């Protein structure tokens, strides 16, 4: 699935009061049990990156965000191989779990999808 | 045959050592002290370097400005440096300006103000030095190298000290440091060039006679370091050149293997692509590196301290996909000091060193530095005849025996800075310290 | 240094009490005589390449058996080739220099693979310092040709093997060669040079194509690798007082962690900038320069204004104290120059190749405050100021602003 | 061109009888108004990137469906964005310009991946001609800042996204924007601009930081890629006679395989060199330039001497025939400039933004031989000659030689 | 075998009057029957080049000699694949069969062999 799809569907849910009332609490528990924060990751660090679109989005990250992402991946790799969890300031707090990459990938995909549409235009 | 180094003492125990050269018109006089950062603990680490700044900030007589003027009027210059085990303060002048220079040095060492206002001013200057060493890559590499090789030990500390100490160094602890350490039995007044020994002894009696003696006078160059095989990686992909140091525990100044370690170091030697002759050097590593463009430079070193040393090599390279080859071939050349070296390499290195140890001393400052270093590490200046005899005593058997106990299959300390993705992990580097075929 | 002659070659030597001898061949072949731009640098780098009796490889391997070292450099006036070795090995070094001057095979592959790449690294290393660039640019503006030729080989104008071979035919000749031996027994050197350099061409004195002409102007070398600014003043009548003035104005500190008591040093207070006044005598013209480097173009600009003011202030009045301080700093500078082997060789080389007797450090003239202020006055009132800016040139001063 | 005003925006249009219209937005945002070196070039290259209503991709795909074309350039005075399309498509193009001025998303990735690389190729293509470089260098010497700023972005002075966004905040405002419509019905354009550009900021007139100052000097640009020399003379009081003088002196041939009858053209005989005299009016200052390119530095030097002589000779005497020839060549040059859409747009743009009423080609003044010779006399005797040499600069002339 | 070897042995033969009297005529016939001149080659075009020393010698050829050698190799390859022989000016005449490469390879090898010797020096 594309990030665009995921973001649009999520926005439909967040709009509907009923839907948000039942989905948002579930999503928060899901994230707590997921446990990626206990390896010091942010949610966006987990997104598959071996695609042209994602490689382009990663290249457009500001240098500081890019250097920090590299460190979180290396740190999480070291927790994984040691069979340990983060402690203290290495644990990602909910307020630090920012969607740093989502705006870049949504722009890359917007152009990619517009290009696909425009490749199929028919002069009326 | 160079003139004899004359040596006298005062009553307090200050050594005066001189070597005259009636062909020059300048002179370097100064004070070599057997004390440095290693004498600090963890709380006052940085004090010795802090003092070096304050020594030039004004004395009980001359203010900062008067000091500046007095030296300007002399015509030469003053210089100082603090290392881990040694502090130096010297003055280069004209022949007949030597009594002025001795008097100024005696003043800044014994009678410095260390005024709270000046402590507070330098505290910022030194804080800025912490963020600008960052550029001197060789120094960054060697400071990490000491920090890791002598992990949590006094030799492992930096000279600048931590940021925290710089903010908390008081005039009290500065005064305490120089009162405990800058004692007469640890100091040598050295003159080289256009100096008379007897004149220099009189100037010493005039200016350095009221120096404290230590309670327990040990001999000059008196000291347990426990080397840690370890690595520091400071990867920086934006740097174009990789800087790598690899070292093992080496030899102290007074080791019986001191000359054997120098000969072994000369068998590997140095290399620099920018020097024209370097493509034709005899060293095997030099030939491999130059033919394959593996490095911009390498420099073998054998650093000594009172009770330990580091022996190894410092490499710089832009060839980021062949760092593995560079490290592999370097360590395979070290293996050959254990397995293969014969009289061929040993006699060639001895030839090159017999001259090298004399060539180095080509100016009054170099001579003064040689007298000062030898007097504060060995307690005497070793004559070139003795040095020629000690070098001649090194055989190929000595080199192989030394390499087999010091290099072969030993732990290394390794520091890499820059684009070092191609530098393999510790095990693969350390596995090159032996050869399975032998 | 007892000046003599051995088989048509001028030889100067001074015996000493050291195990270390320095032998230098000084050639009248520096950049002011360069036929094509960069050739004197290339010829310097072509020293100790393959000769007919001995390959470059064999020379380097044998030099390591003697533990000798080799040093070469090019100036505007000379090429200097120095060897440092043990006293006893003198005959080998004399014969090596003879092979280089008589029998160098100037082979095209050596030029492409060995000599030119090394020349290029030499220059890149020098240019890493923006102050070097600024002072080189200043000479180019001030003199145009001769002294204004570049010292170093550059990429934009390539030197060919025929260029270098022609220049070497002129330079490597008895008339352009001086031998200078530090800690060499003078009688022994004369005997060896007399046998080894006997078959060297006589040739003719190399000359500067055209007379030295002085010009004012501006150079704006845009780099991204540091900032510097030279303010030069071309001198039509070189006089020894400019040494005293250079040392007086000063700029570098005489003490660690200090600014200094010199006028130019005091011009840098509150800035991370350094400054250095220098005087270059070239016999028939001179150059008085003040170079300022720093990381901030704004600070450099600030210091440059203070620097020109300092020179004007000097033209007004010098104190007796200040004049004595200038004598002391200048005698010292002279002494250390005669000690340093690189500069020493060229000083006696000038005496031997031209006829300009060396001024011994003990004989350096004391200039009164009147004489110093007069010298500074001439410089402040120069018709032809040169300014070379390097770095962010849009933010550095111009000549008319100074 | 009927000048009017539509919602605070100056609009000039001229209806015609052709199926193709040219709409050009002229912005007071050329390099003399630049805040950071190269920003006006970068802002020009950022036109028709992503806007909030319409992506760059969508714009280009739709422009191809209209078969329209897009032309942009930067001068010292303006940024010009021109579109060429079929008459009936006018409303689309007006709305496109509105989106660019009101709603451009200046995104960092566009700067790094799209805008800056294109700006860099633009410059490299221009510099392939050494005459371009020489005339650019000459403006830099003559004016230093303002008119002396570089027109084009260079690598040494990196323009940041914040730089470009700030400059665009000033430039993209009703006070700095003129709309010029060739073969556009004037009433229809006023109606469309009045609806589309209504919500554009009013902003303030962009100004040159500091007054125009004139300087003389030399620029020496070492390239390995051909040789040129500009001889410029800064003009403090721009006068229309310099157009006549530029056309008189001439330089290019008016017929194939010929040299030409102009004094500067006749200066090239026996050489593979070309020459062109040009006059640049910038309102408050001007520049009279003579540029000579060629493959031989020796020939360029030769022509440069003849060029200066030609100008001196003109200061002496011009015949009645020659003055009439200058009127003819000058009227023609004016006419073709008002025809070419590139230059046309900026001419009316200068009338709309600045206020300098255009001089119609039919109203170009005839200068007597007295007036021409007086203008040339005033140039040969200028206090501030500029010389920019490009190529083998060691072999090209200097100002003091000319 | 090294080019050095071949050249030195040949020089020993050319010195001896007897030896040259009997060897030189044979060598000339050998070359005629060899028939490389009938494909427009010069003798040195045939020397094995896939060696560090030979690659270095070829890099030191003057550009003109290098461009002409490329053409002779291409032309000979086209005769070979066509099963034709050179005619007319494509045949290498004996006076055109110059040893253009021999001096370069002898210099490369001289250094290579000196390096080998000097790697085995013994201080006396």
């Amino acid at each position: 699935a594309s990030i665009t799809s995921v973001v649009k569907t999520s926005e439909l849910i967040l709009k509907s009061p009923l839907l948000s009332k039942i989905v948002v609490p579930l999503a928060k528990t899901y994230v707590k049990f997921s446990g990626y924060r206990q390896l010091g990751f942010k949610m966006n660090d987990l997104i598959i990156e071996e695609t042209p679109n994602m490689q382009l989005a990663l290249r457009r990250l500001p240098p500081t965000e890019s250097y920090d992402r590299v460190y979180r991946l290396i740190r999480a790799t070291q927790f994984s191989l040691s069979h340990k969890l983060a402690t203290g300031n290495d644990i990602t707090k909910p307020e630090e779990d920012d969607h740093y990459l989502i705006p870049y990938i949504l722009d890359v995909e917007a152009e990619a999808f517009e290009k696909d549409a425009l490749d199929n235009l028919e002069v009326v | 045959v160079s003139p004899k180094t004359r040596t006298s003492n005062l009553k307090n125990g200050l050594t005066i050592a001189s070597e005259s050269n009636p062909l020059v018109q300048t002179a370097t006089v100064g004070v070599w002290i057997d004390a440095g950062s290693r004498n600090e603990n963890a709380y006052n680490n940085g004090t010795a370097h802090f003092f070096e700044h304050l020594a030039f900030k004004g004395t009980d007589k001359r203010s900062q400005h008067q000091l500046e003027l007095d030296i300007e009027n002399m015509g030469g210059h003053l210089n100082a440096y603090t290392s881990r085990e040694s502090t130096v303060y010297y003055a280069k002048s004209f022949k007949d300006d030597v009594p002025k220079s001795v008097e100024i040095l005696a003043d800044i060492l014994q009678h410095s103000k260390l005024a709270e206002s000046a402590i507070d001013r330098e505290r910022e200057v030194i804080t800025r030095e912490l963020e600008e060493v960052n550029k001197q890559y060789e120094e960054v590499v060697f400071d990490h190298l000491h920090a890791t090789a002598f992990m949590n030990q006094p030799l492992g500390r930096t000279i600048l000290g931590p940021r925290e100490n710089i903010q908390t160094i008081t005039n009290t602890e500065l005064r305490k440091f120089i009162t405990e350490n800058y004692t007469a039995d640890r100091m040598v007044l050295v003159g080289a060039g256009a100096v008379d020994h007897d004149a220099l002894v009189e100037l010493a009696e005039k200016y350095f006679s009221h120096l404290p003696s230590s309670q327990s006078p040990v001999p000059l160059g008196t000291p347990i370091p426990n080397f840690v095989g370890s690595e520091v990686r400071l990867r920086d992909d934006t740097m174009p050149v990789a800087h790598i140091a690899i070292a093992v525990e080496g030899v102290s100044w007074t080791s019986e293997d001191y000359y054997t370690a120098l000969v072994a170091q000369a068998i590997i030697g140095n290399y620099d692509r920018a020097v024209g002759t370097s493509r034709h050097q005899g060293s095997r590593l030099s030939n491999i590196v130059s033919e394959n463009n593996l490095a911009n430079s390498f420099q073998s070193f054998s650093t000594s301290y009172s009770d330990t040393g580091l022996w190894g090599i410092y490499l710089t390279s832009e060839n980021t996909t062949q760092i593995d080859d560079l490290v592999h071939f370097t360590l395979k050349e070290w293996n050959r000091l254990s397995t293969s070296v014969s009289n061929l390499q040993v006699e060639r290195a001895k030839s090159q060193l017999k001259a090298g140890l004399l060539l180095s001393l080509d100016g009054t400052t170099y001579v003064a530095e040689d007298i000062g270093r030898q007097l504060t590490t060995l307690g005497r200046r070793v004559t070139p005849a003795e040095v020629e005899a000690k070098l001649e005593a090194v055989t190929e058997h000595d080199v192989r025996a030394w390499a087999q106990k010091t290099l072969y299959d030993k732990d290394i300390a390794l520091v890499g800075l820059g684009p070092i993705e191609g530098l393999y992990d510790y095990n693969r580097i350390r596995n090159d310290m032996s050869m399975m075929r032998w | 240094f007892s000046t003599a002659e051995a088989a048509g070659v001028k030889v100067a030597a001074q015996d000493g009490q050291s195990p270390i001898s320095d032998l230098s061949v000084v050639l009248r072949g520096g950049s002011r005589y360069a036929t094509v731009p960069g050739v004197s640098h290339i010829l310097e780098k072509f020293a100790f390449q393959n000769t007919v009796p001995k390959s470059a490889l064999r020379f380097v391997r044998e030099l390591e058996l003697f533990g000798g070292k080799l040093y070469t450099h090019t100036t505007r006036e000379h090429i200097v080739l120095r060897t440092q070795f043990l006293k006893q090995d003198l005959p080998y070094f004399v014969d090596a220099f003879a092979n280089v001057l008589k029998e160098t095979k100037f082979q095209q592959f050596e030029l492409t693979e060995r000599v030119a790449p090394v020349a290029e690294l030499d220059l890149l290393k020098r240019e890493s310092d923006p102050a070097f660039t600024a002072l080189e640019a200043a000479h180019e503006v001030a003199f145009r040709t001769g002294l204004g030729n570049s010292v170093y080989a550059q990429g934009y104008s390539p030197v060919t093997l025929e260029d270098v071979k022609e220049f070497a035919r002129q330079v490597y000749a008895k008339q352009n060669v001086a031998v200078v031996g530090n800690n060499v027994v003078p009688a022994d050197l004369q005997q060896l040079v007399g046998t080894a350099f006997a078959d060297l061409q006589e040739g003719s004195k190399v000359t500067q194509a055209g007379t030295t002409t002085l010009h004012g102007g501006e150079a704006r070398v845009r780099t991204s690798t540091g900032n510097a600014l030279t303010i030069a003043l071309p001198i039509a009548e070189p006089k020894p007082v400019y040494h005293a003035l250079a040392s007086f104005l000063g700029g570098p500190a005489s003490m660690p962690w200090s600014v200094g008591a010199s006028p130019l040093a005091q011009a840098t207070v509150g800035t991370h900038t350094s400054v250095k006044a220098t005087y270059h005598n070239y016999g028939d013209a001179g150059l008085f320069a003040i170079t300022i480097k720093g990381d901030s173009p704004a600070e450099i600009s600030q210091v440059a204004h203070k620097a020109v003011q300092a020179l004007k202030d000097t033209g007004a009045e010098v104190t007796e104290e200040q004049a004595a301080r200038a004598y002391a700093k200048s005698k010292f500078a002279a002494a250390e120059a005669f000690e340093n082997p690189d500069s020493s060789a060229s000083v006696i080389g000038m005496e031997l190749l031209s006829g300009v007797s060396r001024i011994a450090p003990e004989n350096v003239q004391k200039f009164t405050p009147a004489e110093l202020s007069e010298a500074a006055a001439q410089l402040s009132a120069s018709a032809k100021p040169v300014v070379a800016a390097v770095g962010q040139v849009h933010a550095l001063p111009f000549a008319d602003e100074l």
